[PDB]
């Protein structure tokens, strides 16, 4: 029924732009900066590109052509459009390399994302038919709820006292009627158990007496009750009596769509030396030395804790370009808030010298000259 | 005139206003795009061109085949268009269709990352060298910026020393 | 999107009579080239290379370590057609100018015949054998042979992926191994640092590939078979290929300066 | 003189059920292997490698520009046979001791299937995909997926080394491996049977897919040496 003009717009490319997703969650009861904002944890706007023939003209497929001053000259053409047309009659844009290249750096490490592990390292992939599933049915009990990652209900321990009140009053209170029916469906199944078992060797269950009385029997055992309420609201399990719910479920996919690799169990075959032991190291910056009870390092645009051990002890203004140390990325995972936390582990010595051989920085080459 | 109504107007309103105001264009895909890109935030970092060539892109899109179509890149939209098809034609639920269309997206992205690694390793086994990777270039740029910050820090630090000494007065030179 | 283009003289439908049966040329170009383009289209489906030519992609994605996979398909789709295009329907008599110049660089036509053929078998791997035209700023137009591996570009602008020597059986501890090893490291270090090893004239006019020879497995594994017992095989394929070289076109693409 | 060894379970005539046909195996092993061996005999005629086995020729003639033609035919002849020596006539079950270690390094069997098949399809060049056993700090029994290119061998002895026995036990940064499973990606094995692979149907992808349902997992467990927790 839609006119032909309205059918082309629906399939157009500008209409495919995704809405601006909310920024990475932060502490609600904290202070921030208003007149200045740095790079965000994960991107919120879509990064755009254009043909090199169209970049010389400023044509990015937007309302108007962008200026050539801040848009040409760079290698990777990237831009983010906050408003296609603001009250100033100008496309409010900004360079998108802050997040566009950060994805290319991380994907250059060739490391997958694995489920968090509590402290026998067991790096399990994220994309698997058992864990990576969002569709479910009312037949799955609690034993299968530990696999899911996308819940419909909120994490109680995370919500604030005010956000919890709004939930109890406007989402939980107006559900008693529907929940009573949920119990009836269960009671209807229990009565069928004895009938079925006795037949080998359902009742409508619409009766307020059984439902009301069935809840009085569980008051002594409040544990089994919580499992029934969570199934009706789809809450993330909190008490162990398990699915790494200490910090809460993730606000996004466990991988956040940054790296789709599943396993790191491979051995890059070096041309000359052959299959190496570990993966090639990556140079990392040194930020916020210990002398804060922890040191920060910049590994491929991300900030992570330093290895569990100089450069980390004290600051050295004399070091040009800042202190830089080689290191190996051991594990990478996405926490509940959506941050990409890396388990940066110290690198070996031979690996660093080997990685420099293909660069020309190694003082003494390992091939030929090396006598021992 | 009475503009085109892209959504059922409020029937309970007895004295409705804005009867001559263009209405917002909302499709069933808008709700799916928000769900996907929120579960895959870094999928927005993958650049996507919104500059059309000739407008005839929706003529070769047959979403009964798979995610890979002619003319458009494999992105969060292909997952949405594939989800909407299964959800409507095959009568699947929003979640069921989402899982199917979402897993096909991963198997295709994994192969993309595996090619970059093997393609480079394969080229060096026959005498193929490359330029500066993005990891190295990124670090060199930070050095030039960190150095400029060091110059700004030492200049301001020394500047503050004058303020600390100017607080007290010692002009008498006792 | 990049689409397949017909061959020179209807080789798809009929194929060369004494070189490749129509069924072989069907699987060699119409099917394989289509497979490469299907993969190439998906890689440049939404990038700047969506409308660029194969050669333009070869030079643009030569050194980029993140686009090495895009270079393979673009370089393979180019060298593959570059090979079939030069094939002639029937034998062609070598031109006087070309014949006279070949003797100055290789001594005789039979010397160059056994060199390219020998280089193909001696490689023991898929690749391409090229007859390059080396012309320096002051030096005469000198020809030479260059053997590329799986997907290597003989052009000077794509020197990053020439792939001449295998780094598995050419870098060891022997005197030749050490020498080859130093070059492998000298190139990588220089290329990474940006330094230019060998000067090259602007426009990539130093090397101009004239002739090519596709030694991949799919080209001859069906027509001439494996080659057990010397009957057929890769050797016979190269030999039979010497009878269908369009020396007329090879001479034109050479553009030899008038020195007669 | 090296002779052609018969296949494991007489696959020459019967061939595998759904993986390959007798005609394909004829060109893959019966014919090709003879071509390499016939040319290899002319290179070790009355030499130090006259009576040596295939593996010895690989390690001995390792990284030598003058012995390239020897290493080429030698390694290919060896790896080619190793590929056919792990193809069961029918789908065999995977042992529990191996099924457990596969989940400790890859997380699941499906992840392993995609890695091995994904690594083969995403190669563009003839090679061999291996599933090797090694020892890493923290994982005594560690399985890894390695991809060998045109003529590379998975054994560590076929790589450059330093001096002071003068040669080291391993290459710089390398380790000692134990090849368990193999996968031939050369066109000699899959081109004829499965064709080129236009449009997705057939081709190299389908080839690697059928190879996963005919792995002699019984033999894969023996060569794994899961009992030897420390290797040297």
């Amino acid at each position: 029924g839609v006119s032909p003009g309205g059918a082309l717009l629906r399939t157009s490319r500008m209409f495919s732009l995704p809405p601006v997703i909310p920024p990475p969650p932060g502490n609600k009861l904290q202070m921030i900066s208003e007149r200045a904002s740095a790079t965000e944890a994960y991107p919120t706007h879509q990064v755009l590109t254009t043909f090199e023939s169209s970049r010389s003209r400023g044509d990015w497929g937007l309302k108007r052509p962008l200026p050539l001053k801040s848009t040409t000259g760079t290698t990777y053409p990237m831009v983010k459009v906050k408003e296609m047309d603001s009250l100033e009659q100008i496309t409010d844009f900004t360079s998108g390399t802050q997040h566009g290249l950060t994805l290319k750096k991380f994907q250059a490490l060739n490391i997958p994302i694995s489920t968090p592990s509590e402290i026998r390292p067991v790096q399990r992939s994220v994309f698997e038919a058992d864990t990576d599933v969002t569709a479910f049915s009312p037949d799955e009990q609690i034993q299968e709820a530990e696999k899911r990652w996308k819940f419909s209900g909120p994490w109680l321990a995370g919500m604030t006292p005010g956000e919890f009140k709004e939930y109890l009053a406007k989402t939980v209170r107006p559900k008693r009627a529907e929940f009573r029916k949920f119990i009836q469906k269960k009671i209807a199944a229990q009565k069928t158990e004895a009938a079925n078992r006795e037949l080998q060797e359902k009742p409508e269950s619409i009766t307020d007496d059984e439902v009301t009385e069935y809840l009085r029997r569980l008051r002594n055992d409040n544990q089994v009750l919580y499992d029934l309420v969570g199934q009706f609201l789809d809450l993330a399990p909190l008490k162990p009596p398990s699915p790494y719910g200490g910090r809460g479920p993730p606000i996004t996919h466990p991988s956040a769509g940054i790296s789709y690799l599943r396993t790191a169990a491979y051995l890059n075959n070096h041309p000359i030396y052959g299959p190496q032991k570990s993966h090639p190291p990556v140079q990392a910056r040194v930020l916020k030395p210990r002398r804060g009870n922890d040191a920060k390092i910049g590994v491929a645009g991300f900030v992570a804790d330093g290895p569990l051990g100089s450069v980390m002890d004290k600051f050295d203004p004399s070091i040009e370009g800042g202190a830089k140390l080689w290191v190996n990325v051991d594990k990478a995972t996405v926490d509940s808030t959506g941050r990409v936390q890396l388990t940066v582990s110290d690198a070996k010595a031979t690996d660093v010298l080997i990685a420099k051989e293909l660069i020309g920085d190694a003082r003494e080459p390992i091939f030929g000259s090396a006598p021992k | 005139p009475y503009p085109i109504q892209h959504s059922p107007p409020n029937p309970r309103a007895r004295k409705p206003r804005n009867l001559f105001r263009p209405t917002k264009i909302v499709y069933p895909e808008d709700e799916l795009r928000r769900d996907f890109y929120r579960d895959h935030p870094w999928e927005l970092a993958r650049p996507r061109m919104i500059i059309e060539l000739d407008g005839k892109d929706a003529r070769f899109l047959d979403w009964s085949k798979g995610l890979r179509q002619r003319g458009i890149p494999l992105s969060g939209e292909s997952v949405v268009q594939r989800q909407l098809w299964l959800m409507e034609n095959q009568g699947m639920t929003k979640q069921e269709a989402y899982d199917k269309a979402r897993h096909e997206f991963y198997k295709l992205r994994q192969l993309e990352q595996m090619e970059r690694r093997i393609a480079v390793e394969e080229a060096r086994m026959v005498g193929g060298y490359f330029g500066k990777d993005l990891l190295t270039v990124g670090m060199e740029l930070e050095n030039k910026t960190y150095e400029s910050w060091k110059k700004w820090a030492t200049t301001e630090i020394a500047r503050q020393e004058s303020a600390r000494a100017s607080m007290y007065t010692n002009v008498v030179d006792n | 999107q990049h689409y397949l283009m017909p061959l020179r003289d209807n080789f798809e439908q009929e194929g060369i009579r004494n070189f490749l049966s129509p069924g072989s040329v069907n699987m060699a170009y119409t099917e394989y080239q289509t497979f490469i383009l299907e993969k190439l289209n998906a890689l440049v489906v939404g990038t700047d290379f969506e409308q660029k030519d194969t050669k333009s992609i070869v030079l643009a994605t030569a050194r980029d370590p993140e686009l090495a996979h895009v270079f393979n398909h673009a370089s393979m789709a180019h060298n593959n057609h570059f090979f079939f295009d030069h094939l002639s329907p029937v034998p062609v008599k070598m031109g006087d100018k070309l014949f006279y110049h070949i003797n100055e660089n290789f001594g005789s036509v039979d010397t160059l015949r056994d060199e390219m053929i020998g280089t193909a078998v001696s490689m023991f791997g898929p690749g391409f054998v090229w007859l390059v035209r080396t012309q320096l700023p002051g030096q005469p137009v000198a020809l030479r042979v260059m053997a590329t591996y799986l997907a290597g570009s003989p052009y000077p602008g794509a020197h990053w992926r020439r792939q001449e020597m295998d780094a598995q059986t050419s870098i060891g501890s022997s005197p030749q191994g050490l020498s080859n090893g130093q070059r492998f490291f000298e190139r990588s270090a220089a290329g990474f640092k940006g330094n230019k090893l060998e000067p090259t004239a602007p426009g990539g006019t130093d090397l101009i590939p004239i002739l090519c020879l596709n030694t991949w497995e799919y080209a001859w594994l069906r027509e001439y078979g494996t080659g057990v017992g010397g009957m057929g095989g890769k050797l016979a394929y190269a030999q039979s290929w010497w009878n269908m070289i369009d020396w007329a076109k090879v001479e034109e693409e050479a553009r030899l300066e008038t020195r007669i």
